[PDB]
RNA sequence: CCAGGGAACUCUAAGGAUACUGCCAGUGACAAACUGGAGGAAGGCGGGGACGACGUCAAGUCAUCAUGGCCCUUACGACCAGGGCUACACACGUGCUACAAUGGUAGGUACAGAGGGCAGCUACACAGCGAUGUGAUGCGAAUCUCAAAAAGCCUAUCGUAGUCCGGAUUGGAGUCUGCAACUCGACUCCAUGAAGUAGGAAUCGCUAGUAAUCGCGGAUCAGAAUGCCGCGGUGAAU
RNA sequence: UCGAUGCAACGCGAAGAACCUUACCUGGUCUUGACAUAUCUAGAAUCCUGCAGAGAUGCGGGAGUGCCUUCGGGAAUUAGAAU
């Protein structure tokens, strides 16, 4: 992809990390049920007012080479048409061609 | 008998729908058994090697009742590419029409 | 919709907003692009500039608007 | 039998036939039948009037085709009158709820 | 296949009466390979005709209207210098019960009876004295062989 | 059109270049940044003929095995080459990682040593046909049972690109037992890029 | 009774060596309950193999998971002060329970 | 205590045969009582009705796997290798039958850009 | 796993055996080969898959990536909010769901495989008509769980009706995910109940565990499959 | 938004568009720039804040003074000075 999409998604995690154990609290703290009504309100108006990138649902996982939006796959970490490449030259321990 | 008339990565204009439904229904009239027609105009290259003289294409794909008969030209000028495609057509249309009507003696 | 624990959502910039106008009770728009909000019975009365995404569209909440988002009275496609 | 002012049909069994006013389906027939005595299995032919009677009042509990119509057309019309963009496809007869008004809305088009 | 005589599968007797004409009809009537189900309406058609008839031999009474249905003549389309006439040749016996039983199966099928067992038992009491549609179309067909008779 | 040579035979006759088992979570990081690690290294290392790395590593440290043709330009005088990129190696990849040089005793039976001289003698401007017959010819006089190599492109420059190949012996690509080397490597010429592709059989 | 369970990829890397941790305890004077193997996870990839169409010209990968476990019937000093020097790492992976 | 492994489809019974009455315990529970459809009631006494010794053996069966068809065929099998066991010159007559081989065909798989493992898209003409 | 703690069996997963026209009878140029038979689990390519020759279509991809040339550099580069890719007189291509009685519904009662689970699956209890919510437990899993398989079998009912078929559309009330469900989410409940009664010309798939039918998983994925990739159940006709 | 266009395009790229993805549009913004090297001016980075705004951003206040070599100072780092 794009340099400027490659970074752009770097810095929208940027901020998911930077704000990840404050969501974990604040969470839990909206969630607890022992928590006043007018705390967890509040708490979770805090959560509203957060950032817009903070939340890792703005996050888009994409090919570690290319940066490739589409054909993700978690366990390598690689979108297909890198995955494909490094699988046939063998670079990718475990994974062969499959038949049966 | 069904006509469609679709292009691709050109805009087909009301001047290139008269240009082939002119076309289609002279064809159509010397055969009535024609089931469908389906018209795609493209423009499948630049000429970025050869100067166009196969820039703009037009293919046609007839259906009949028990065959298909496609036909295509390549041309640098879309109307050509159009009237040298109808050309086609017609004689495979009068070819097939010719051997179905010789398959009974 | 939305679950009812969680209340209305309301965007903080769009409320205090609206919070300032009441206070005030002033007629000229309140001209905003969050159309996600949730129309309070607060806001009943005064006028709106809600974004369609090209321009922006006047909406005078009435009595019978709350329980409705904002984007609701403001089209985004036209045809014709 | 007749209920709500419409005559269902009493060749069937009751649970059956309650459905046929408006505003009453297979659920609310089932919950009207527990509601007073009537196993679901029994026609409206062997009803009593006496059952009859507790039926009738235990239909008026629930919105039917007389306030019900009213009711949905209220409240289409509301939409409609306000211009919002549910009304506006309720005026323009087309599918309001997010479906493809692109190939499939025929049961809207006609 | 122009090819060789492939060898054709081995059916499996019903279990009622152990006979594999049974469970080739069975097989007939089954659809979406509902086994079960084909078996119980061919089991509820024959004990009805069964019951109706007073018979105590089911197996011996539908191999009986098997055979009073199966075809004897059939008219296939040959082909001589690009010409159509219908050649009336013999069937073949594999062929024969096979027809039969389709004949039976989809006369059936378009009767007026509640269940398909109903209508299965009408059929074939039908079929046992050489009515219904099953006979039907056989005689038709006997038709246009007969009024071939001529193309060898 | 043709299935890559070492992939259909990576468990038949054949094994990974790489060695290390990780949990579905660590396979994604362990992946990523062993491809960091080849594609740094075969930058870096482009002077030198490198042919095959195996990027094995065991739980912490790693033990990357590079194979080469020119030990003394990869490793240094008294191991001072080796050693510095070694630091760049560990400060880039996780724990400290040793790297071993084995030497591949017949250059011109590797696949990937064929590939790219006749990828820089294109660069160079060396006439296309006679770099493919050099090559067909040294490999199947160093013991090979057979070369096959091609090019693809704008071959001296012309505008209509084409493939020419040339085979030497047996390479037979549909036998799974064949020990078919193969590499693909391109010559960025300065009228476009150039493939070159060589397989080489040599036995069973 | 220490438990040691092996995870790899290969099939003959993990046999291998459950073979020598076997070995080592069958040869330092202890008793083994064998290598049992374990249901292996075999999980699968489609990788469509064009650039950009012909969804049906795929690629079928497979990574494997292998796993084996052993269990010593009395820990024997001699025996167990081995495990830790059996340093086989680099393609297998080697939990102990030591419970 | 002659015991024989039969398979079909997924189903693998584990059958023992002793000289018996006929009480047959499929999975601990009688067979007209475990095989609710007939066709699968068959199967299981066609190798002992074969050779007509239907009441002479007590049958402990233990089916796992498979559909109810599948595991009528597996028990099938399991006691024709029990009754093989059990006697040598039962093959001679028990193979005629096709009951000692055992059944290979298995669901073929789905094979990609098809539907099912021959089924393939349509496309209009 | 369970025949009698057992080391039998099933199973799991590594290494092997077997199958080779090896043997018999024929036909065949004294041949290759073919036809049938025995034994065997398998017989002649046992079934399925991977593997796709030289080339063809200037076929597709400069938008995965790389790349010669051309072009833009307070812009054709870059950041953000909102909209849009979801529009609809319409046509076409793929599907799914039906039109019912070989069936709908309500009670019981069985039989799988494969795969996933800390970026989580959740035993159990309580609240709820339900989606779900709270508490809490076991499990990085052959341990705990997703999860109940559905078609099937027995009983009752419906009795050929646009219906106890069908489940579109729409009105109302909700649950979750997520900063956020208006444009433009998926589910739950109540209400409505649309077309549809088997489909013209034409046209497609399939030769055996196949077609047909029935459920169950996974990748992508916070949420969002009728698609895709898989798995087994029942199981033909020719 | 773009690509795919007879079989061999049309549940195809896309193994999943509410925002993001996003490439399109309206509006608001930046210009060595979100990203790499040449450079010299201060500082450990980094954390917590206030207001204004739809947000991008703009204007302000506190805590911390790294580490190895040590008075040339260096792997990183924030705001430009220009080619």
């Amino acid at each position: 992809a794009k340099k400027s999409m490659i970074n752009r998604e770097l810095k929208r995690e940027k901020e998911v990390a930077k704000y990840a154990d404050k969501r974990t609290k604040l969470k839990e703290t909206i969630s607890d049920m022992n928590a006043s009504d007018e705390v967890r309100m509040d708490a979770m108006l805090e959560l509203q007012a957060l950032p817009r990138n903070s939340s890792p649902v703005r996050l888009r996982n994409r090919c570690a080479i290319t940066g490739r939006p589409h054909g993700y796959f978690r366990k390598f970490g690689l979108s297909r048409n890198m995955l494909r490449e490094r699988v046939m030259q063998g670079d990718v321990p475990g994974v062969r061609k499959a038949s049966w | 008998m069904n006509v469609t008339i679709r292009g691709h990565h050109i805009t087909v204009t009301e001047a290139m729908n008269n240009a082939v439904h002119d076309k289609l229904t002279k064809i159509a009239r010397h055969f009535d058994q024609i089931q469908s027609i389906q018209v795609i105009l493209s423009l499948d290259n630049s000429g970025a090697s050869d100067g166009g003289q196969k820039s703009h294409k037009a293919e046609a794909i007839m259906r009949v009742s028990g065959q298909e008969m496609f036909v295509q030209a390549l041309e640098d000028d879309m109307y050509k590419a159009i009237n040298e495609m109808a050309d086609k057509l017609d004689r495979q249309v009068s070819k097939y029409k010719t051997r179905l009507e010789r398959n009974k003696v | 919709p939305r679950s009812l624990k969680k209340g209305p959502f309301i965007d903080a910039h769009l409320f205090a907003k609206v919070e300032n106008a009441l206070e005030t009770n002033s007629r000229k728009p309140i001209k905003t692009w969050s159309r996600r909000s949730m129309i309070l019975p607060q806001m009943v009365g005064l006028t709106l500039s809600v974004h369609n995404g090209r321009t922006h569209v006047p909406v005078i909440v009435s009595e019978q608007m709350v329980g409705h988002k904002l984007g609701e009275f403001a089209p985004t496609r036209t045809y014709r | 039998a007749r209920i709500a002012g419409v005559n269902i049909p009493d060749n069937k069994h009751a649970v059956i036939s309650l459905t046929y006013i408006f505003g009453v389906g297979r659920t609310t027939a089932q919950k009207i039948l527990e509601a007073v005595g009537i196993a679901p299995t029994t026609k409206v032919s062997q009803l009593d009037d006496i059952q009859l009677d507790a039926i009738r009042a235990q239909v008026a509990n629930y919105m039917t085709e007389g306030d019900l119509r009213r009711e949905v057309s209220m409240n289409i019309k509301r939409l409609v009158d306000l211009g919002c963009y549910r009304g506006i496809r309720h005026r323009r007869n087309l599918p309001v709820r997010g479906q493809n008004t692109k190939n499939n809305a025929r049961t809207r088009k006609g | 296949p122009r090819r060789r005589v492939v060898a054709t599968r081995e059916i499996l007797p019903d279990p009622k009466f152990g006979s594999q004409t049974i469970a080739k009809f069975i097989n007939h009537v089954m659809s979406h390979g509902k086994k079960s189900t084909a078996e119980r309406i061919v089991y509820g058609a024959l004990e009805t005709v069964a019951q109706k008839r007073n018979i105590e031999d089911p197996v011996a009474f539908f191999e009986d209207v098997l055979e009073n249905v199966r075809p004897m003549v059939e008219v296939k389309a040959r082909r001589v210098g690009g010409a159509t006439y219908q050649v009336p040749m013999e069937v073949r016996p594999s062929r024969r019960t096979a027809l039969a039983m389709r004949w039976l199966a989809e006369a059936a099928a378009k009767r007026s009876e509640k269940s398909m067992a109903l209508r299965l038992a009408g059929e074939l009491s039908d079929a046992s004295e050489g009515k219904g549609n099953a006979m039907k179309k056989r005689d038709e067909v006997h038709r246009m062989a007969d009024a071939n008779k001529a193309f060898s | 059109q043709k299935v890559h040579p070492i992939g259909i035979r990576l468990g038949v006759v054949k094994k990974h270049n790489a060695n290390w088992y990780a949990s579905p979570k660590q396979y994604s990081e362990y992946l990523i940044n062993d491809i960091q690690v080849r594609e740094y290294l075969r930058k870096k290392l482009d002077s030198a003929m490198i042919s095959n790395i195996m990027i094995e590593r065991p739980t912490g440290a790693a033990k990357i095995t590079i194979a080469t043709a020119r030990p003394g330009i990869v490793i240094g005088k008294k191991g001072e080459d080796i050693e510095r990129l070694q630091k760049e190696l560990t400060k880039m990849m996780g724990v400290p990682a040793q790297v071993n040089i084995e030497e591949i005793t017949s250059p011109d039976l590797d696949a990937r040593l064929v590939a790219d001289g006749i990828g820089s003698q294109l660069e160079r401007r060396v006439m296309f046909r006679r770099a493919m017959k050099r090559a067909v010819q040294n490999s199947m006089r160093s013991g090979a049972k057979g070369i096959k190599v091609e090019l693809s492109g704008r071959l001296g420059g012309a505008e209509i690109a084409r493939t020419e190949w040339y085979r030497e012996g047996r390479v037979p690509l549909h036998t799974l037992r064949a020990d078919i080397d193969y590499a693909s490597v391109r010559a960025e010429t300065t009228y476009g890029t150039i493939g070159v592709k060589v397989w080489i059989f040599r036995g069973e | 009774r220490i438990r040691i369970r092996l995870k790899s990829f290969d099939h003959r890397l993990i046999d291998q060596s459950a073979q020598e941790i076997v070995d080592t305890a069958k040869r330092t004077g202890a008793q083994v309950c064998g290598p049992v193997p374990l249901p292996t996870r075999i999980e699968r990839f489609n990788v469509l193999t064009s650039p950009h169409v012909n969804k049906d010209a795929r690629d079928q990968y497979e990574i494997r998971t292998h796993k084996r476990m052993v269990d010593i019937v009395q820990p024997t000093d001699k025996t167990v002060d081995a495990l830790m020097k059996l340093d086989l790492a680099a393609g297998v992976d080697v939990q102990i329970a030591l419970g | 205590r002659n015991y024989g492994t039969g398979r079909r489809k997924t189903s693998t019974a584990r059958v023992f045969l002793a000289k018996g009455t006929g009480s047959i315990v499929v999975n601990g529970k009688p067979l007209d009582e475990y095989f609710s459809r007939e066709t699968s009631r068959m199967v299981v006494r066609q190798p002992l009705e074969l050779l007509d010794s239907p009441t002479a053996y007590d049958l402990y069966i233990t089916v796992k796997g498979g559909g109810i068809s599948g595991q009528a065929g597996a028990i099938r099998h399991g006691i024709t290798r029990a009754l093989i066991e059990l006697d040598d010159t039962n093959k001679p007559a028990l193979k005629a039958a096709g009951f000692v081989t055992r059944d290979s065909r298995q669901v073929e798989r789905k094979k990609l850009g098809l539907r099912k493992a021959r089924k393939r898209p349509q496309f209009s003409k």
